[PDB]
C-alpha cells in the first residue's frame, strides 16, 4: 500500500488518473507472460493486477476462465506464480502489484503464511474475490500484520452500510464495480475510503477519461487485455504490438 | 449481519463475491418468515401429500435378515414422485421463490436427477426454469435431458472449462448474480453458502420425522442406528435431523469409496479430504496439495460431489455421527441382493447405505440391532449401468 | 359346478381343455375361502400399505383445466411400487398361491410389465417364478427382461408360432395343466377363464374404493365420470367396481384406436370386434371373417390385448359403461401436455384415458364437470419410444 | 356315429382293436395332405381324426403347433378343409371321420350351422378341444340334432362325477387321455360309455397291443404321424413310404 500511496500522490501532482491492466500469471506460458507484463509496464501501466490460476473461478467471466485454462495447460502452479512475482519486482521496484485471489488458495497453507509470502516477494495488495466484507476479518487482519493492503469490491447493488465497511476496512484502493457513480464516489470520499478505481468494463480510451472526470482515481481494465492475448495466440510478436498500442492509448486517455 | 447462524462449529459460512450477498440475505429473511407462516406450511404439506406421495412407507426386510438378529427397515423415498428424495426440497424452494415474487428458477445438475426435480417443480408451479449442465454430462444422460425438455425446462449446455458440474454451477451462480431480482437459484444439496445448508435440511426433515413416528408405531422403540448415503448430504441430514437429540440413536453416513480409498479414485471428502473454501462454504473437500479442487469418483454419479455439507462435518467433529465408506463392488452386491430378495430395485446411491447395513449384520450376526436405511431413490435409472458391468464380468 | 357365476350376462365362462378344470375349481374355492378370511385381508392390506405404497394420492390438475369449467383429478397409480397398478393384484395372487400351498408361479408377458410385477411379487414372498415371453417381445424389451432376471425369475423364451404373447400364453397354460399341483398361473388382466376375471377385479377394487373416499373428502360429491384405459381391463374394472351402483357416475373405458379405426390397425375389440371364444372365455375379440384371432396394434404395447374382459362387455351391453377409442396421436399429445403442465410423466397406456378427458373438456369448455382419470402407470418406460417418434417429426 | 357303431361291431367280430391316426388337414399342402390321408387308409387305418388349422391352439403340443403353421403357410382355410372332407368321403364311403376343432371355429358362423355343414359333407364326430363337459350343452345339442357324435376327452385327473357325464354325454367313442387305466375302462363300461380309445402317447406297436389288452377298443396316435411328416418334408416320396410302414406296423399290433 505504501507504493499505492506514492503512486496516487504523483498522479495527483500531474492531474492524471491511473490505468491498471489485469492479466493471469502464466498465460499463455511462463516466459511469454513475463514478456507481456514487461510490455504493459513499458507502455505506461501505472500498476498491475495479477491473477493466480484457480480451478473453480466462481466470480469470473468466460474470458478469464479460458485464461486460467491456458495457464493450467502450461503447468503453472501457485509456487511458480510466486517465483514470477519475485522476478517482476526485481525488475520494476516501484510499480504497485496487486493479486486477485480465490479464498482457497489463500487458506490452503495458512492465511497468515500466505500474506507473509506476499510480503516477502514484494506484493502490495490482495483482493480475495469470494470473501465478502462480512467474512473478511481473518484475511484483512493477516494482511495488515504483513503490510499488505486488503482490497474490497464495492458492488453496484451496494448500500450505505456496505460503503462504510469498505471505506473502513480497505486500503490501497477501492475496487469499483443502484446508485449514480458520482454519488458513490463522493460517499466514499466522505467516509475517507482508499481512492476508487473504476473496474466495470473499461475497454476504450473514452471510458478511462469518463471515470477520471467522474471522480475516480483511475480505471482497471478487467478483461480487455486478456482478449488481445486470446486474439494473437499464434503470433507472439503481434500480441506484444497490439498490447503496446492499446495500453498506450488507454494511458494517454487518463491525463 | 444474518438472522441465523451461518456456521456449524467452524464449518459453513457465506464465501461468495460481495455482489451475491444481497441475494442470500433476502433469501434468509424470506425463509425465516415462511417458517413461521402456517399458511406456507399448509401449502407445502399439501403438495407433499397430494402431489409427491408423502408419507412414504417404512418397509421391513425379513427376507434379507433371515438367520441373524438384525431387524432392517427401509424408508421408501424410492416411492416418492420422481423416484428420489430430491422432490421434497425442490417443492419447498419453488414455493419459497413464488413467495418472494420470483418467476424464474436457475439450477445446475450433474447426473440429471436434480435437473429433473427442478423441472417438474417448475412445471407444476408455473415457473420458468433454466438448467445449466456440463456438456460431458449432457452426452452421458440423454434420458434425463429429454425428461427436462419434456417438462418445459431450458437446458443450457456449458462449453467451458472441464464441461462438468463445476462449469455449470459456476455459470449458474454467475447467472444468478445478474438475475436474482426475478430468479431464484435452486441449489440441489445441503451445501453451499448460507442459508442453503439450513433450508435444504428443513425441507428434507420430514423424512426423519415420519421415520421416527413410523418406527415407534411398528416396534415401540427408536432404532439403534439410521443409515444414509452422503453425497452433498441432503437425504442424510433429512433422515438425521429429528434424531440428533436422541443420543441413543446412532447416525451413520456412508460416502462412496469408489474403487477403494487407497487407489485415490473415490468420493469420501469427509473422511479423506482437507478443509478448504469452495462453493461458498468452508468444509472438508477433495483438493490437491496446492489447493485445486479434485473430482470425486463413484459408480454412482449421484454421489460425486467433491465436498460435503457443513452440518455433516460438524456432526463428525463432535462425535454425534459416524461416517464410513463403501466401495463400488460392495454397493453393486447390495443392489443385487435387494432386487433378488425383496423385489425392490434401489438406486446405486442408496445401495451404498444398504451395503453398510448388510456389513453390520453379517460381521456380527448374533448382535441384536434395529436398523433403518434411508432408501433415497429407485434404481431404474441405473439398470443399464448395472447391466453393462454385469456383462463385462460374465454374469 | 362352481361356487360363483362364471358369466356376466352372456360373456365369460370356462372354455378350457377338460384337464384344466380341476385347477380352476380348486382356485375358485381357495379364493372364496380367502375372501371371507379376516387374516387374509389383513396380510393383503399390510403388503399394499407397507410395501407397495397404498393409498395412492388423488392429484388435482388446475394447470391443465385453466379456462374451462372442468375439474380434473388423477388417481396416482404411477406412484405405486413398480410404477403401475399391476402390483396390486400380483400381490393378491401370490398370497393366494401360498395359501393354496403352491410354491411356483407361472406367468406370461408381452411388453414385460406383468413379467416385472410377477417377479417382484415372487421375490418378496419366496416363490419360484417362471415367465413365458414371445421371442419377438424379448428382443424389444431387454430392460424389462433384465429386471425380471435381477429379481430371480426364469424367463423362458418361446420359439414357436408367431413368437408373440400368444405362443407364451399358450405355453403357460400348457405348463400349468401339468404342474398345477405345485404351481399357480398368475394371469395378468381381468380376462381369461373364470374365476380370473372375478379375482383380478377384487384384487384391484381398492383403486375405486380409495378414489370414492378421497373425492368425497376433497369435493363433497361423487365425480361426474371416471375414465380409465382398457387393455384387458384390470385397471378400469378396478376403478369402476365401487361406482357401479352409483348410477349418476359415468363410467368411461378408453380403448386404443391405433392409427385409426378405419385403417384396421387398432386395438378396440369391444367396439369393433366380434364375439368369439378364445383364451378360455366368450368375449368380443378381433378376428378374421373365418375366425382366426388377430393381433391388436397400439403405440402403447400395454394395450395390445386382442380381446377384453367379459365384465366390460357386459357393462357395455346394458349401457352402464361407455367405451370410446383414442388414437396414437391423441395419446402422445396428452403425454406431452401432462409433462409440461403438471410435471408428471404418464404411461402411454394411461395417456389414452387422459386424452379422452382433455377432449371432453376442450369440446365443451363451459360445461361444469368433475372428472377422475385413473393414471394407471408412469411413463419412464416410454421415454425412448416417445423420443424416437418426436425426432422422426422434427420436434 | 353310425359308422363308428358299424366299425366297432366288425372289429369285435375279429377280436381286433382300432388304430386311429391324427393329421392336420392341409399339412404340408392341400394336394400332399390328400395323398397322405389316402396312404394312411390304404395301410389299414380304421378311422381318421382330422384337425382343422387354428391360430391359437391352446391345447396342443409343439408338434401339432408347427403342423398348423405349415397349413397356414399353404393358404389352408376352414372352407378349404370342408372341400377336402367332401373329397375324402367320396373316395372312402365307410371310414369314420372325426374332426378335432377349437371352439371359435365352431362358434364363428353359428354352432348349429357348423354341425349342419359337418352332416352335409359326411363327418361322423366332432371333438372340441377347449369345451369341457360343463360348458358343452349348446355344442352337443347341435351335434345330436345333425347326427354328429360329440366326443369328449376323459382326462387323467378324472373323477367319478366326470366319468358319469362323459359316459352320458359322449357318443361314438370316448377319448382316453390319478386312476389305474384298467379301472377307468371298467368304470366307463359300467356307465355304458362309448368305446374307449387310448390316445395318450401311442407311438409304438407295443402300446397299441397294451391298450387293447387293457380293455380299450383301440388307440389314437396323437402326434407320431405328424412327426413322420415333419421328418420327410423334403422328399414327399419318402414321407409316404415311412407313413405306410409305420401305420401297417401299428395296425398289425391291434389283432
Amino acid at each position: 500500500m505504501e507504493r499505492y500511496e506514492n503512486l496516487f500522490a504523483q498522479l495527483n501532482d500531474r492531474r492524471e488518473g491511473a490505468f491498471v491492466p489485469f492479466v493471469t500469471l502464466g498465460d499463455p506460458g511462463i516466459e511469454q507472460s513475463l514478456k507481456i507484463i514487461d510490455t504493459l509496464i513499458d507502455a505506461g501501466a501505472d500498476a498491475l493486477e495479477l491473477g493466480v490460476p484457480f480451478s473453480d473461478p466462481l466470480a469470473d467471466g468466460p474470458t478469464i476462465q479460458n485464461a486460467n485454462l491456458r495457464a493450467f495447460a502450461a503447468g503453472v502452479t501457485p509456487a511458480q506464480c510466486f517465483e514470477m512475482l519475485a522476478l517482476i519486482r526485481e525488475k520494476h521496484p516501484t510499480i504497485p502489484i496487486g493479486l486477485l485471489m480465490y479464498a482457497n488458495l489463500v487458506f490452503n497453507n495458512g492465511i497468515d503464511a500466505f500474506y507473509a509470502r506476499c510480503e516477502q516477494v514484494g506484493v502490495d495488495s490482495v483482493l480475495v474475490a469470494d470473501v465478502p466484507v462480512e467474512e473478511s476479518a481473518p484475511f484483512r487482519q493477516a494482511a495488515l500484520r504483513h503490510n499488505i493492503a486488503p482490497i474490497f469490491i464495492c458492488p453496484p447493488n451496494a448500500d450505505d452500510d456496505l460503503l462504510r465497511q469498505v471505506a473502513s476496512y480497505g486500503r490501497g484502493y477501492t475496487y469499483l464495480l443502484a446508485l449514480p457513480l458520482h454519488h458513490l464516489i463522493e460517499k466514499l470520499k466522505e467516509y475517507h475510503a482508499a481512492p476508487a478505481l473504476q473496474g466495470f468494463g473499461i475497454s476504450s480510451p473514452e471510458q478511462v477519461s469518463a471515470a477520471v472526470r467522474a471522480g475516480a482515481a483511475g480505471a482497471i481494465s478487467g478483461s480487455a487485455i486478456v482478449k488481445i492475448i486470446e486474439k494473437n495466440l499464434a503470433s507472439p510478436k503481434q500480441m506484444l504490438a497490439e498490447l503496446r498500442s492499446f495500453v498506450s492509448a488507454m494511458k494517454a486517455a487518463s491525463r | 449481519t444474518t438472522l441465523l447462524n451461518p456456521y456449524f462449529g467452524e464449518f459453513g459460512g457465506m464465501y461468495v463475491p460481495q455482489i451475491l450477498m444481497p441475494a442470500l440475505n433476502q433469501l434468509e429473511e424470506a425463509f425465516v418468515s415462511a417458517q413461521k407462516d402456517p399458511e406456507f406450511q399448509a401449502q407445502f404439506a399439501d403438495l407433499l401429500k397430494n402431489y409427491a406421495g408423502r408419507p412414504t412407507a417404512l418397509t421391513k426386510c425379513q427376507n434379507i435378515t433371515a438367520g441373524t438378529r438384525t431387524t432392517l427397515y427401509l424408508k421408501r423415498e424410492d416411492l416418492l414422485h420422481g423416484g428420489a428424495h430430491k422432490t421434497n426440497q425442490v417443492l419447498g424452494q419453488a414455493l419459497l421463490a413464488k413467495r418472494m415474487g420470483k418467476s424464474e428458477i436457475i439450477a445446475e445438475t450433474g447426473a440429471g436427477q436434480h435437473g429433473v426435480a427442478s423441472a417438474l417443480a417448475s412445471a407444476l408451479l408455473g415457473l420458468k426454469c433454466r438448467i445449466y449442465m456440463g456438456a460431458k454430462d449432457v452426452e452421458r444422460q440423454s434420458p434425463n435431458v429429454f425428461r427436462m425438455r419434456l417438462m418445459g425446462a431450458e437446458v443450457i449446455p456449458v462449453h467451458s472449462g472441464s464441461a462438468t458440474l463445476k462449469d455449470a454451477c459456476n455459470e449458474a451462480l454467475r447467472d444468478w448474480s445478474g438475475s436474482y431480482e426475478t430468479a431464484h437459484y435452486m441449489l440441489g444439496t445441503a451445501a453451499g453458502p448460507h442459508p442453503y445448508p439450513t433450508i435444504v435440511r428443513e425441507f428434507q426433515r420430514m423424512i426423519g420425522e415420519e421415520t421416527k413416528a413410523q418406527i415407534l408405531d411398528k416396534e415401540g422403540r427408536l432404532p439403534d442406528a439410521v443409515i444414509a448415503c452422503v453425497g452433498g448430504g441432503s437425504n442424510a441430514i433429512g433422515m438425521f435431523a429429528d434424531f440428533i437429540n436422541d443420543t441413543s440413536v446412532g447416525l451413520i453416513g456412508v460416502e462412496p469409496g469408489g474403487h477403494g480409498i487407497e487407489t485415490g479414485e473415490h468420493g469420501a471428502p469427509l473422511k479423506h479430504g482437507r478443509v478448504g473454501i469452495y462453493f461458498g462454504m468452508k468444509a472438508p473437500m477433495m483438493q490437491t496439495a496446492d489447493g485445486q479442487i479434485e473430482e470425486s469418483y463413484s459408480i454412482s454419479a449421484g454421489l460425486d460431489f467433491p465436498s460435503v455439507g457443513p452440518q455433516h462435518a460438524y456432526l463428525n467433529s463432535i462425535g454425534r455421527a459416524d461416517y464410513v465408506s463403501i466401495t463400488d463392488d460392495e454397493a453393486l452386491e447390495a443392489f443385487k441382493t435387494l432386487c433378488r430378495h425383496e423385489g425392490i430395485i434401489p438406486a446405486l446411491e442408496s445401495s451404498h447405505a444398504l451395503a453398510h447395513a448388510l456389513k453390520m449384520m453379517r460381521e456380527q450376526p448374533e448382535k441384536e440391532q434395529l436398523l433403518v436405511v434411508n432408501l433415497s431413490g429407485r434404481g431404474d435409472k441405473d439398470i443399464f449401468t448395472v447391466h453393462d458391468i454385469l456383462k463385462a464380468r460374465g454374469e
